[PDB]
DNA sequence: TTTTGTTTTTTTCTGTCTCGTGCCTGGTGTCTTGGGTGTA
DNA sequence: TACACCCAAGACACCAGGCACGAGACAGAAAAAAACAAAA
């Protein structure tokens, strides 16, 4: 992790890939790549959640912040389409035909 | 016995208001309860199968997570 | 003086906004737990359940019901109607692939 | 678990923002799901090419197939940078 | 001379195309569109006949399913003719 | 090349699905959706074509790209 | 195969399970069970297809026969719900609203 | 290139001695067999990984069949698998 | 009351179906030893 | 968690029908006339 400049563990990812019964041999660049991708995804999600929390005057990330960060982003909603977030709720979307005319 | 009536009318009304439903009819609650019972049975069958495959008598959260993932309802926040 | 009375449509949208702003569990805990235990008893007798498993089941059921209600409202609005009908739920469950 | 790593990533992207236990569990579940998906895609890609070794190319292909568009491009760039920094 | 009513030929074509399983999309325009779309992703690409046939079959099946959902949505709205709003609602419910 | 799918072709495709009457703004619209479908499949297959160090999109790549999205296709294995 | 009374190969299934990157070790009854399940499914599908072909006056099985045999059965259609059959078509189902009178 | 065309033809002759099969139908049956094989193998591998088990036996395949196949199909497949295991062990 | 979809009855070639048949590849006995369950 | 136990993985040696290459033929789509109930 220190040689690749990543916060996610490289040895743990390598051990998980070796014990997960995915392939006979595992290279040295695949765990680094997977850890980097996971770290980038986590960083994007956490930044969006922190922005949503700052928009609500909150200092702690709650599942509602994660839901608002995932649903507002198009790519994050496409990647997590069939993903359900517990205690996250939904978006405050009201149809125009239901408003008082 | 007859626990399907636990999901009373106000619960279904709140669940509809969360989804953006303005007006609710009368025959909506029965169909909602039936669909909820069908979904609960479909999930609990796989949960009990996963629990019996582990030779256990207590349905843990991991079994429910696996049963929901094998169906198509990926749920987070219950893997710890 | 006649007491205050809201016209049909105001408190409905108010409750919509209130339940869309908050993410609390709308289904009660004890009836849902009893229903889950009764359903699990039909498959295997003498079954224990943890709090985390029941909470995850309740969250998944609430999310699925919210999605189904969204689809039902969409189908009802598509048919030039405001009140939801079981035909909309049937159409939503048929298009989604459940039936 | 991935608690300390997620906390460090959050401190890197937000020095003045905390995280609850439920949010930490949700992040850990998301990380585990992405890990499983990418590992399965890499195993499938290795089995389709009669290969018994998963390298960085398989992970890059899995990321390009799973992640959509700009997310996939940025993840591929980050993975390539990490691989070039680790190999050097 | 004879003249069919607006509804008989439609049902006849429905029955004829539901009894037969032949490809309803031409080969050359579909192949040209597939090549033009694949050119935007990677240049200098070749395609096999089996791959083009599989793509055509998958596209035809997806279009048939989408048209079934569209007809269902149109009938649910007390209508016979299909509208783009029906296709939009079907694609929104399906999650596309 | 989106104009290759003629309107009577979409009419036949709708007749296969049980559609009695078709409007005028359907075909073109459906055409776009069709493009989206290809834009959600071919590219993925192209990715497979970029994984085997090949330049020809085989049927196996198309089958894998269709299975990876839930649209399992038979008769091309 | 001959000892278990099944026409499907057991050694081939065992080799595919060993080299399929599923587990470190494969038991002796797992390939037999999987071959038996595959044989039962294939027998049911082929019997339904032969019945559909006899109903169509043909001594061969075509993709249309397989589609008419799978889509007609409820459990077989539920198992292959997200499965597209090439050159199989759809069921000749017309809604009652589109019918005259 | 290996395929289960011979075994599919044998099963067809067993269930229908006077009925053939086309090439496209044979390919569709091969794809169906491959898909069922892959699904059951993945489910068994997941069940073995969830229990920290590195061995896949008949119990894992039975659980995968009960989880994938619905109702009567699952029951008949489980019965056939148990009968085949009993015949092979004896 | 008259025109048009739907169903029955001749051959005739027509894409296909099982028989005839050679090479070999995967279809069977036999020694060793041992590690994954059986039962406790 | 422990003691026991027995058929498979591996390997040697021996052996038999699939599968594609042709062929005579086999039930059937078509070509075409002729005929009854229901629809317009």
């Amino acid at each position: 992790s220190s040689r690749a400049g990543l916060q996610f563990p490289v040895g743990r990812v390598h051990r998980l890939l070796r014990k997960g019964n995915y392939s006979e041999r595992v290279g040295a660049g695949a765990p680094v790549y997977l850890a980097a991708v996971l770290e980038y995804l986590t960083a994007e999600i956490l930044e969006l959640a922190g922005n949503a929390a700052r928009d609500n005057k909150k200092t702690r990330i709650i599942p509602r912040h994660l839901q608002l960060a995932i649903r507002n982003d198009e790519e994050l909603n496409k990647l997590l389409g069939r993903v359900t977030i517990a205690q996250g709720g939904v978006l405050p979307n009201i149809q125009a035909v239901l408003l008082p005319k | 016995r007859d626990n399907i009536q636990g999901i009373t009318k106000p619960a279904i009304r709140r669940l509809a208001r969360r989804g953006g439903v303005k007006r609710i009819s009368g025959l909506i609650y029965e169909e909602t309860r039936g669909v909820l019972k069908v979904f609960l049975e479909n999930v609990i069958r796989d949960a009990v199968t996963y629990t019996e495959h582990a030779k256990r008598k207590t349905v843990t959260a991991m079994d429910v997570v696996y049963a929901l993932k094998r169906q198509g309802r990926t749920l987070y926040g219950f893997g710890g | 003086k006649k007491p205050h009375r809201y016209r049909p449509g105001t408190v409905a949208l108010r409750e919509i906004r209130r339940y869309q702003k908050s993410t609390e569990l709308l289904i009660r805990k004890l009836p849902f737990q009893r229903l889950v235990r009764e359903i699990a008893q039909d498959f295997k007798t003498d079954l224990r359940f943890q709090s985390a498993a029941i909470g995850a089941l309740q969250e998944a059921s609430e999310a699925y019901l919210v999605g189904l209600f969204e689809d039902t409202n969409l189908c009802a609005i598509h048919a030039k109607r405001v009140t939801i009908m079981p035909k909309d739920i049937q159409l939503a469950r048929r298009i989604r692939g459940e039936r | 678990s991935y608690s300390i790593y997620v906390y460090k990533v959050l401190k890197q992207v937000h020095p003045d923002t905390g995280i609850s236990s439920k949010a930490m569990g949700i992040m850990n579940s998301f990380v585990n799901d992405i890990f499983e998906r990418i590992a399965g895609e890499a195993s499938r890609l290795a089995h389709y090419n009669k290969r018994s070794t998963i390298t960085s190319r398989e992970i890059q292909t899995a990321v390009r197939l799973l992640l959509p568009g700009e997310l996939a491009k940025h993840a591929v760039s980050e993975g390539t940078k990490a691989v070039t920094k680790y190999t050097s």
